[PDB]
């Protein structure tokens, strides 16, 4: 059976931090999209430039699947033309985006009692990201006049910060697993 | 409205495993959408948070309670359990099952508070055996009469462990009733008394029955009290 | 582990007063503090959350405030039903020692003398080998009371136990029961049994008594 | 040529459920996506849901998600909208729209005439018709107050009067009922000499009232 | 969601005039913008899809243009059957389709002052416990008009409900009926009941009142 491995992305045991978001290329396969959405769970399902029902019409199947974890409050930033710490410094979608954004609450997986400090996000960055740019650097951010030379301190901050997902957080602070499919037509 | 109710053995031998069960009752509300926990209170002491079950594999246990705490939630039966192994006299307490209040959208807290509670069940860690109580009448007389009112009651003596519940006339008589806390006798058995004040003109015409229920021994006694 | 410190531990206020309870945290817990009310023989009842937000179904006279390390619970217009022990609970982090030590609020009322009653042992208990004589102190205030068991005018000590009810939620009184336990043989050796009661409301000690056989 | 006919609209109490239908004709119904769009009285247009051509896929707007359900029967060429847990904010006229299909994105190219869905906790009550006597030219009319639900038809002199007549849209008062006004400007001279009767008809309650208006 | 802002909210024209409506999007929606016409009491009708593609059967006097955020619908020669409301609708976010606030193309006429009439509550109604005072603004233009209920020279708010007719099919004027509603107890508490009307065609606000 030559079906596209959409299970390896949506069903991954571990998801990537948003600043180092994962990308999986899916090509040369027959994609069954109708059943993909069918799993009644996805709290967020929004497509741009394409209709989800009419994706089985596309002859080919050559799609990028980007996956990461953010706050519930930050789900709304995964969209064209959005601003904020995630859309500006972590994961930027273009204005002419052709694809779908899929997200679901994962508080039952990505939160620990003492706080799951494995998921990070970029807090400081001088300029916004280009669309689909991936900045994995953790150079000490110079917030002030004097340089840092890799040394932390005042006006010299580590650019990444952790979520610390706890199960007792509200849904805005709870973790959501996001999958972004990028289509080509 | 959600209602909790504990249920379990009021007597556990030392080094055994305590086992309690809390049943969630509500308007077809699923226990899969809430968190559930346990809180105990030793006699005459404060409140200790034992632990809360959030999701399968994401549980909190009081680190002062080491590795001897386990909490499981049965989402198809709407009830959760508490397992406490290697119990000692330091574990004799009243145990409550509580529901942590669900956080609001923007809540950032590390733990939670408990908005819905059970009624609490008293577990005693002891080596002694269970004993049903002997119910004796405290008959009203001229010495137990002040003016137009007279006092009568029941002496619930020699039982183990705690507790016992006393009701008068199947709960129809509540005003003027005083059920004193039990005292631990030198024999190692508990003993309390329950009294009620009634008008003197009703002693020969009204029947008064005290209903003593000792759950740990499955002992129910209905004792009629008459003037001697 | 963050430790919470309530002050005072106990207090006594008249009906209608303005009660204040302070809760102190060893470090800042932002505003994640809750207040509980626990009446005797009942589970704790949640009053306040987020230091100041009032729970549904709690009277408006309860209020809370505070942030950081020191918080305050306020009970405007104290009611006799408000007799309980109040706990504060930090929930900034799942850690041991989450509740405070508790503040027991007692209701202050006018002095009331107790109604004294004595009960001889029953025939059913006398036909079991034991004899228990019960003395009753019903509806009195304050809590302090003294009971002396006299057997043929001989003062007794070490053969009795006492038990005091919690403060009543309606008239704010106390009740006391003293049980003099003897063997049927030792009970059959004496004639006059009496408990002597002294209290703030009694200008002279009260003595209820019976004679074995009468 | 495309034909879309809705049915099943009416009144419903809060929290109850209601089901709409949409019979299609004159186009291959089984190869187009179908939409539902609602428009509150006096407000704009709000998309509600969409279903695939084969009925396997269903997506809803956030205002109705987990509350409404869309379905279709390609053997009958009918579109359905199961509406559960209806709130007051759900009171609107519901259209079913065909997707044009000529684009990668959705768009509505043919709409049905729509059907009204009134969500309120009031039962069907007849109106009370009160006169508005007059005090250049003069003005008089009738006040149609306290009726549920919409609509009411007001005519003057059994259709003999249509010039200088204004019938106003109804308003929803705090009592959950409706109030409507209807006026007419007549020559001031022929005031105590001409007969003026407003004909109020409430079909949901079958109340045909003819009240005479005189100074 | 993507917000669609139309401008103007309303415009007045005559037959033969060229009409142009603007539709802005809070973010770039590329070219997936559609135009709809809706008459009162009727379903909407699709005019333009994909910014500029004219729907089959629609007269060629309608046209669309623009991409990104600014879009335009132009009626080259306004015909009498083209007086309606016009909505734009973005289709870029295919699962969050949103419409514009609408643009009403009404008939342009001269300024007409309203004929103000006030009606006290009837005797038949006063026996029911409620009292309804009705103020009428008859045949005016344009639609912008303020109605102020004075009771003992004390302004009333949150106490009345307005209602405006569609633009008249003959004189092209509007009409308004405000209904002040208060109980019988609130009705004897006062005596003077007035209705102040402000309109473009009035050199000074006009008041019509009555004494109980
Ligand atoms: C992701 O994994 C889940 C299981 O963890 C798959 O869900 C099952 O799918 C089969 C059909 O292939 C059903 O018969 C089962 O009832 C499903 N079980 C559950 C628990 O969902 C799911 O298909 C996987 N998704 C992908 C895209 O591979």
């Amino acid at each position: 059976t030559n079906l596209c491995p959409f299970g390896e992305v949506f069903n991954a045991t571990r998801f990537a931090s948003v600043y180092a978001w994962n990308r999986k290329r899916i090509s040369n396969c027959v994609a069954d999209y109708s059943v993909l959405y069918n799993s009644a769970s996805f709290s967020t399902f929004k497509c741009y430039g394409v209709s989800p029902t009419k994706l089985n019409d596309l002859c080919f199947t050559n799609v990028y699947a980007d996956s990461f974890v953010i706050r519930g409050d930050e789900v709304r930033q995964i969209a064209p033309g959005q601003t904020g710490k995630i859309a500006d410094y972590n994961y930027k979608l273009p204005d002419d985006f052709t694809g779908c954004v899929i997200a679901w609450n994962s508080n039952n997986l990505d939160s620990k009692v003492g706080g799951n400090y494995n998921y990070l996000y970029r807090l400081f960055r001088k300029s916004n990201l280009k669309p689909f740019e991936r900045d994995i650097s953790t150079e000490i951010y110079q917030a002030g006049s004097t340089p840092c030379n890799g040394v932390e301190g005042f006006n010299c901050y580590f650019p990444l910060q952790s979520y610390g997902f706890q199960p007792t957080n509200g849904v805005g602070y709870q973790p959501y697993r996001v999958v972004v499919l990028s289509f080509e037509l | 409205q959600v209602q909790l109710q504990e249920s379990g053995p009021g007597l556990v031998k030392p080094s055994e495993t305590l086992s309690l069960t809390c049943t969630v009752s509500g308007d077809s509300i699923s226990s899969s959408r809430y968190y559930w926990g346990w809180i105990r209170q030793p006699p005459g002491k404060g409140l200790e948070w034992i632990g809360t079950f959030y999701y399968s594999g994401i549980t909190y246990y009081n680190p002062s309670l080491k590795s001897r705490v386990t909490i499981f939630v049965d989402t198809s039966k709407n009830q959760f359990s508490l397992k406490l192994s290697s119990v000692t006299a330091a574990d004799t307490a009243v145990y409550y099952c509580a529901r942590p209040r669900p956080p609001d959208y923007y809540d950032n807290s590390g733990a939670l508070l408990f908005d819905i509670w059970g009624q609490g069940t008293m577990v005693t860690v002891s080596s002694a055996s269970t004993k049903g109580p002997s119910v004796f009448p405290l008959a009203p007389s001229s010495k137990s009469t002040s003016g137009g009112t007279a006092a009568l009651g029941c002496l619930v003596k020699d039982y183990f462990p705690e507790p016992v519940t006393v009701s008068w006339n199947s709960g129809a008589l509540t005003s003027g009733v005083h059920t004193f806390p039990a005292v631990l006798q030198s024999s190692g058995l508990y003993s309390l008394s329950s009294v009620v004040t009634v008008p003197s003109s009703s002693l020969g015409t009204q029947t008064y029955i005290c209903n003593v229920n000792h759950k740990p021994s499955n002992t129910k006694v209905d004792k009629k009290v008459e003037p001697k | 582990a963050i430790r919470m410190t309530q002050s005072p531990s106990t207090l006594s206020a008249s009906v209608g007063d303005r009660v204040t309870i302070a809760c102190r945290a060893s470090q800042s817990i932002s505003a994640w503090l809750a207040w509980y009310q626990q009446k005797p023989g009942k589970a704790p009842k949640l009053l306040i959350y987020k230091a100041s937000s009032l729970e549904s179904g709690v009277p408006s006279r309860f209020s809370g405030s505070g942030s950081g390390t020191e918080f305050t619970l306020t009970i405007n217009s104290l009611q006799p039903d408000d007799f309980a022990t109040y706990y504060c609970q930090q929930y900034i982090s799942s850690s041991p020692w989450t509740f405070g030590q508790g503040t027991k609020v007692e209701i202050k009322r006018t002095v009331a003398a107790p109604s004294v009653f004595i009960f001889p042992p029953s025939d059913e208990q006398l036909k079991s080998g034991t004899a228990s004589v019960v003395c009753l102190l019903n509806n009195f205030y304050p809590r302090e009371a003294k009971v002396q068991w006299k057997v043929d005018n001989a003062l007794q000590s070490g053969n009795s136990q006492e038990s005091v009810t919690e403060q009543d939620s309606k008239d704010s009184t106390y009740s006391l029961s003293s049980t003099l336990t003897l063997s049927k043989a030792d009970y059959e050796k004496h004639k006059v049994y009496a408990c002597e009661v002294t209290h703030q409301g009694l200008s002279s000690p009260v003595t209820k008594s019976f004679n074995r056989g009468e | 040529e495309v034909q879309l006919v809705e049915s099943g609209g009416g009144v419903v109490q809060p929290g109850r459920s209601l089901r709409l239908s949409c019979a299609a004709s004159a186009f291959t119904f089984s190869s187009y996506d179908m939409h539902w769009v609602r428009q509150a009285p006096g407000k704009g247009l709000e998309w509600v849901a969409v279903i695939s051509y084969d009925g396997s896929n269903k997506y809803y707007a956030d205002s109705v998600k987990g509350r409404f359900t869309i379905s279709r029967d390609n053997s009958k060429n009918t579109l359905y909208l199961q509406m559960n847990s209806l709130r007051a904010e759900d009171t609107a006229v519901y259209y079913c729209a065909k997707d044009g299909g000529k684009l990668w994105v959705y768009y509505f190219d043919y709409w049905g005439q729509g059907t009204l869905v009134t969500v309120s906790s009031a039962s069907t009550k007849g109106p009370s018709v009160f006169p508005l006597a007059p005090s250049g030219t003069a003005a008089l009319g009738c006040l149609v107050k306290d009726y549920f639900p919409e609509p009411v038809t007001v005519s003057w002199n059994s259709g003999a009067l249509t010039s200088g007549v204004h019938t106003f849209p109804a308003v929803l008062q705090s009592s959950g009922l409706y109030s409507l006004s209807s006026v007419v400007t007549v020559p001031s001279s022929s005031l105590g000499t001409q007969t003026y009767i407003c004909n109020v008809n409430h079909k949901p309650s079958n109340t045909k009232v003819d009240k005479r208006v005189e100074p």
